[PDB]
């Protein structure tokens, strides 16, 4: 059923917990996400941390995307032909902490958050190649 | 059980270190270079062989002409490299490529079509049934049992302090510093030969690496150890030539490895070591860098001088707030925790799912080390 045959594609392997396609662009806008989980939370001021000209100050700082706090591990998400931002979650009283890619196509955001134990590299390379398939498409 | 293993590859720009996944430590050690004749060579108990490699070429490198090919952690140079890996392989461990799965080293914040090469040669020119590249800092963190935490790798072409929140680098964060042990080994001959020393030849070039590492010493108060070294009686002590000849050394021992604290010795606008980790954790998330001060690793041959672990804490405790519990770590085992890092890391279980296989190398081509190294 539209954006969300990606979203639970995305899901379908077990190693993903959470999921979603967001237009970044005029306001920003979530177009499918996980039901009731983080990123069904994403909001225009995150989104705009996330396409920010200021690409710096996310690194000391941090970034939420949710409510949730994030460290920024590499950005190279406005970056020609790599589109990808790697994130890592930051925790209180001991709970787990899980990667985040984000992927920058034309017009969409894809983010895709591990489960715990999930390597980054995982999420980075499914995260990317399913974002090809929405920019070799105009969106 | 040994044959089946991954092999992990630890290239350093002055030293390699190559065994197997699982093992307590690197099996086949060697010098980084290769030393083709610069005159048609070969001894009659070898073939007309003009490249030696690593050790084999260490012992006539007075007779030969040796080009490195790994530079300030980066490769300059890529068949000479190729070379390298031909005989890590198929001379040192004895071993198949096409059989083990491999975990090479590589530089914090190593140029992006080096990794690509890297993935490239591995996967077409060994057929590699798969590959990882870690960076080499993160691999001395996992081996001291530490996950989020910053070291600090002085080799012998660089040294880096590189943040690690969680087993990935913070490669904004990292910083490289090109002053490590050959700049040492430098220095110690030129204050030396000030003294009206001789080291005029050749195998004696190297006959500074053995003082520097035999005698050397980091001082705790360069000034208060300098008039304590006025005050001798205890501070000479003596090296002896091949030639028969002696040496004694004195202000020299502590004198060398204070480059490292103060590059103006060395005639370099750069910070020095202390500095530099404290600057690299400036640049980190403000929620972590209580992480960072109390897991300060040092790694690499260079941080082995007796007094590095205390200096270094004392310095880190003067920048640092007023408060922060620094606990500066410096493993006895540290001139090889890269290589001990990644052995353990490739013996998981847990590593099989990391990998890039020889059908993902397929499906993506070379970039997806970018992917999945990160
Ligand atoms: N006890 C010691 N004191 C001082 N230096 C030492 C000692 N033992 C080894 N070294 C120095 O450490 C260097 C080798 O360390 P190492 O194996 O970490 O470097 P490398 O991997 O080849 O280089 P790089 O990180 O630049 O790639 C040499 O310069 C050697 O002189
Ligand atoms: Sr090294």
């Amino acid at each position: 059923a539209g954006w969300n045959a990606y979203i639970d594609n995305l899901m379908a392997d077990g190693t993903c917990q959470d999921a979603a396609i967001v237009g970044y662009k005029d306001s920003p806008s979530v177009w499918a996400a996980v039901p009731g989980k983080t990123f069904v939370n994403i909001t225009p001021a995150e989104v705009g941390i996330l396409v920010g000209k200021d690409r710096s100050s996310f690194f000391v700082n941090g970034l939420t995307l949710g409510g949730q706090k994030c460290s920024v591990i590499r950005d190279s998400l406005l970056q020609d032909g790599e589109f990808t931002m790697d994130l890592r979650t930051k925790s209180t009283g001991g709970a787990p902490t899980f990667n985040i890619t984000v992927t920058m196509t034309a017009k969409t955001l894809v983010l895709l958050m591990g489960k715990e134990g999930v390597h980054g590299g995982m999420i980075n390379k499914k995260c990317y190649e399913m974002a090809s398939h929405l920019r070799r498409s105009q969106y | 059980d040994d044959d089946i293993a991954a092999l992990v590859v630890d290239n350093g720009s002055g030293m390699c270190k190559a065994g197997f996944a699982g093992d307590d430590a690197p099996r086949a050690v060697f010098p980084s270079i290769v030393g083709r004749p610069r005159h048609q060579g070969v001894m009659v108990g070898m073939g007309q062989k003009d490249s030696y490699v690593g050790d084999e070429a260490q012992s006539k490198r007075g007779i030969l002409t040796l080009k490195y090919p790994i530079e300030h952690g980066i490769v300059t140079n890529w068949d000479d490299m190729e070379k390298i890996w031909h005989h890590t392989f198929y001379n040192e461990l004895r071993v198949a490529p096409e059989e083990h799965p491999v975990l090479l080293t590589e530089a914090p914040l190593n140029p992006k079509a080096n990794r690509e090469k890297m993935t490239q040669i591995m996967f077409e020119t060994f057929n590699t049934p798969a590959m990882y590249v870690a960076i080499q800092a993160v691999l001395s963190l996992y081996a001291s049992g530490r996950t989020t935490g910053i070291v600090m790798d002085s080799g012998d072409g660089v040294t880096h302090t590189v943040p690690i929140y969680e087993g990935y680098a913070l490669p904004h964060a990292i910083l490289r510093l090109d002053l490590a042990g050959r700049d040492l080994t430098d220095y110690l001959m030129k204050i030396l030969t000030e003294r009206g020393y001789s080291f005029t030849t050749t195998a004696e070039r190297e006959i500074v690496r053995d003082i520097k590492e035999k005698l050397c010493y980091v001082a705790l108060d360069f000034e208060q150890e300098m008039a304590t070294a006025a005050s001798s009686s205890s501070l000479e002590k003596s090296y002896e030539l091949p030639d028969g000849q002696v040496i004694t050394i004195g202000n020299e021992r502590f004198r060398c490895p204070e480059a490292l604290f103060q590059p103006s010795f060395l005639g370099m606008e750069s910070c020095g070591i202390h500095e530099t980790t404290f600057n690299s954790i400036m640049k980190c998330d403000v929620d972590i860098r209580k992480d960072l001060y109390a897991n300060t690793v040092l790694s690499g041959g260079t941080t082995m001088y007796p007094g590095i672990a205390d200096r270094m804490q004392k310095e880190i405790t003067a920048l640092a707030p007023s408060t922060m519990k620094i606990k500066i770590i410096a493993p006895p085992e540290r001139k090889y925790s890269v290589w001990i890092g990644g052995s353990i890391l490739a013996s998981l279980s847990t590593f099989q799912q990391m990998w890039i296989s020889k059908q993902e190398y397929d499906e993506s081509g070379p970039s997806i080390v970018h992917r999945k190294c990160f």
